[PDB]
């Protein structure tokens, strides 16, 4: 990405990063999905 | 809706045509299959030896336009795959060699009205990754919400006036992110049709 | 992550596989600090 | 009109046929889920609250007896029942009695509303552990009490007598509805049902057509 | 829209958390194939050992909370059949023996986060016609129209506290009244989801 | 009276917890006999996995808080000896060996609960002379005039926002100038015991 790039540069940071999804499937298809986000002192979860 | 290129209205500030020029023009439909891999273009090289502006850019050596895009691509609803529109200011492709030193020589770096076709896509046939491709204007053609993208462009250089058969203002492309499917029964062709129409053409000197 | 709530569901002859692309930027209150160069791989 | 609630139950019915032999007692469990014309007509609703009001009936074999001071008694929701025709629970201050010839006309007596929780529950749905004062489903707010008949006599009574209780609501307010009972129950106090062998609802017919 | 039940707004009149316990909950994701017979789940049992409210029932003996339902099942336009979406207070089941006494037991009646799975559905378990089962708060989920139903209950008990592990105050049912039915070349299972929010929590007791 | 540290009142400019954390807490009566030497605590440590506050830093990793203390200690007027107490903000020990280099590991340098022991007083077990060591926050109980010391400490510490369990803020200490005398015929522990009350907790982050 470009964010990934030039802090390549510039040792230190801080702020708030966000991400985006958007799909390319069918018009016909339809479900669902559960974006998650842990906070940083555990590792990725188990189950559901 | 439409998505100007740096949020500036082309205008201009030497002879002036009028609206025999702001007829929309209409390239050829290309043909988006299963496996194919990109299309680019450079303006305002294909429109000439075309029409009535190709009579005006053939033989005055001065030339100042801003243009307007409509790219649209025919799909049903049971086909996927979404498609990119990006707007490159000073397009430069270099050859694939490693030495000497292999030009691309003429018969691929202005195509004209027939555009050409990328070899090699993740990189932009330019050392550029495509991650990284959307600083520029771009736009999502996505087959399964819209199917129209609308892009003006004002005039980009530093001169204030070129000529219009050697230097190239900018270039248009045109890559499949997503890759084509389909069940079987339907068509195997999505058309990809353009539209090109100049804005305020201004031209200068004779013969 | 991104954990699957429900199994994909299509009506027939439509193909049964999409793809998810991702985006990614910064918003404004995105700092920086000490000037550093970066790690490239040819040197000239 | 005559559509509302209160007339709806208001008529008075039999509950239960208390006999005695001389034991010299017969007791007997308030217990309004008797019969099952009065079941199936009060599980319609889910909560009610009422008061009741009995109406005892004395008839000796044969029919009719010179006089004797039977009596009935009533035992509150948490005290002890009695054992004996002699016992000490027959001459405690809390167990409201009533003293009736045979001759006389029928004994009427009244009862108040006997419960801690504010209305009764005819459905229950838990395990009265740590609960209100195998296990499904039973709840100890709806008892009522007992009545124990007794005639009164030092010895040798003999007369084979035979008791009737009739059952009339009052004042009786209901809440929210459910839907009626069709599959004819086979345990008192559950809603089992022999799930081999389904009753239909509807008698058959030809087919779909000729109606 | 929404449906309230029996027509009352849920409020209260002890500790009182706040919006901590107001985020929304997701139970399992079912499957409701071509030959399933319905499933039930007995609320607000399945809102123990999870979650935050989990540690406020576990540890809290008396309770009071309305809640706030949202049931949807997504299935395109090629599929057909109808659900039923209702919500009995006060949900007795009974043993299916004949005779001594076959209870239930306890791992039938009080099923968890995993819902059970009606025996016999045409007499909803409980010796009541399913004719007659629309006294009670319905809302007809039907695959040609509408996938979403939103039933909003107060809580409904005599005495105005009880404990929240013995006690259970109401159960919701969902059954397939018209079986599911697919031409070949599909998908076999259309999933069901179930969303629940409880609205204005008061706990109280310690330990 | 109470005294302050360094004259500031504990407030605070993420998530905030009331009264439910502003209860007491209580740890455990030590025994203070004829020849020991000294304990330590390193606060916020000994509030972990105890309590409604265990569960709010154990899974928080943001933290800020400051404390209220109150030491003391019964004994009745034939007994003699002062103790001290004072509260220091980073409190550092370092193993006591020459050289190789060894530290003193986990179990000393973070005692829970348990306070630990000193092992050499004179010089705190930091190089430290203790007859300078009045330039913190102290206060002299002294069983003859008074027997108890009731010090505020706010939050001190360079980044406005720390975790719980790597780092602590300060510690507090406890040692006996005098040593304990009396005559025969009397008890001879004479208990000291503790009380913590968070004032502000104002925590941030999730699991």
């Amino acid at each position: 990405t470009l964010v990934g790039q030039i802090c390549r540069y510039y040792t230190q940071w801080s702020g708030s990063l966000k991400v985006t999804f958007m799909f390319t499937g069918s018009f016909m298809a339809t479900g669902k999905m559960l974006v998650a986000y842990s906070p940083p002192g555990s590792a990725q979860p188990a189950n559901r | 809706n439409i998505v100007l290129a740096y949020g500036e209205w082309p205008e201009y500030c030497p002879t002036r045509p009028d609206v025999s020029v702001n007829r929309f023009y209409t390239l050829d439909s290309k043909m988006w299959q299963e496996n194919s891999t990109g299309w680019y273009w450079k303006f305002p090289d294909v429109l000439n030896k075309t029409g009535v502006f190709g009579q005006n850019a053939q033989f005055h050596y001065l030339y100042r336009s801003g243009f307007c895009l409509h790219v649209q691509c025919n799909a049903s609803k049971f086909h996927q795959g979404a498609l990119l529109v990006a707007v490159i200011p000073e397009f430069v492709i270099a050859g694939r060699g490693s030495n000497e030193a292999p030009h691309p020589g003429f018969t691929t770096t202005f195509p004209g009205t027939t555009g050409a076709t990328f070899y090699d896509p993740y990189v932009l046939d330019s050392g550029v990754p495509l991650s990284q491709a959307l600083i520029y204007p771009h736009q999502w053609i996505n087959l399964r919400t819209n199917n129209c993208a609308t892009v003006i462009v004002p005039y980009i250089n530093a001169v204030p006036f070129d000529s219009a058969i050697n230097h190239s203002n900018f270039g248009l492309i045109v890559i499949p992110v997503s890759p084509l499917k389909y069940s079987s029964g339907a068509t195997t062709a999505i058309p990809i049709t353009i539209t090109i129409a100049p804005l305020n053409s201004e031209f200068g000197g004779l013969r | 992550t991104l954990w699957y709530q429900t199994n994909y569901v299509v009506p027939p002859e439509t193909p049964g596989e999409a793809y998810i692309i991702a985006m990614g930027a910064a918003q404004d209150n995105f700092t920086l600090k000490i000037c550093k160069d970066t790690d490239e791989v040819t040197q000239q | 009109l005559e559509t509302t609630i209160n007339h709806f139950f208001s008529r008075s019915g039999l509950v239960g046929v208390v006999n005695l032999t001389d034991t010299g007692y017969a007791t007997w469990d308030i217990d309004i889920m008797g019969f099952v014309q009065l079941r199936r007509k009060c599980e319609m609703f889910t909560y009610m609250r009422f008061n009741a009001e009995f109406t005892f009936v004395t008839t000796t074999e044969n029919g009719g007896a010179r006089p004797y001071m039977l009596q009935y008694m009533y035992v509150p929701p948490g005290a002890p029942k009695p054992t004996g025709r002699d016992a000490f629970q027959w001459q405690t201050a809390t167990n409201p009695s009533v003293f009736v010839k045979l001759t006389d006309p029928p004994a009427q007596v009244s009862v108040p509303f006997m419960s801690p929780a504010s209305a009764y529950q005819w459905f229950y749905d838990g395990y009265p552990t740590f609960g209100q004062h195998t296990t499904y489903g039973l709840c100890p707010n709806n008892m009522m009490g007992t009545f124990a008949v007794r005639v009164v006599s030092r010895e040798a009574s003999q007369l084979k007598l035979q008791t009737r209780v009739y059952m009339k609501l009052k004042h009786v307010r209901a809440w929210v509805p459910r839907p009626i009972r069709s599959q004819p129950y086979l345990l008192k106090n559950f809603p089992n049902y022999d799930s081999s062998k389904i009753t239909n609802s509807a008698r058959d017919r030809s087919s779909i057509k000729q109606a």
